[PDB]
């Protein structure tokens, strides 16, 4: 499967 | 709270699209939740075998294979389904 992404301040 | 992705700012409950570094498309959501959290999912799309290029549902492209020219089309249908046909007049 293709990768997704996640993020947030302080990453 | 807000989300910051690629110099763009989104509101909580906002949805948007984003191109992964690898080239495939993502559908995303801004949660914020105190830290500006966001998530992105791989959209249903097609990936060309030879070129490794990504095409979106409804997209059409051409390619030369063994000197033969084809018109290709991304159907998706939940499995990134795509088919090609030889050029004809
Ligand atoms: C992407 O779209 C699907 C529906 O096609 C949805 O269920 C999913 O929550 C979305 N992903 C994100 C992180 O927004």
């Amino acid at each position: 499967g293709l990768p997704g992404m996640k993020g947030h301040r302080g990453f | 709270d807000q989300c910051i992705v690629d110099d763009i700012t989104y509101n909580v409950q906002d949805t948007f699209h984003k191109k992964h570094e690898e080239g495939h498309m993502l559908n995303c959501t801004c949660f914020g939740q105190g830290r500006g959290r966001w998530k992105c999912d791989p959209v249903d799309q097609c990936q060309d075998s030879e070129t490794g290029t990504f095409y979106q549902i409804g997209d059409s492209w051409e390619k030369y294979v063994h000197g033969v020219r084809y018109q290709c089309y991304c159907y998706g249908r939940g499995i990134g389904e795509w088919h090609c046909q030889p050029l004809q007049t």
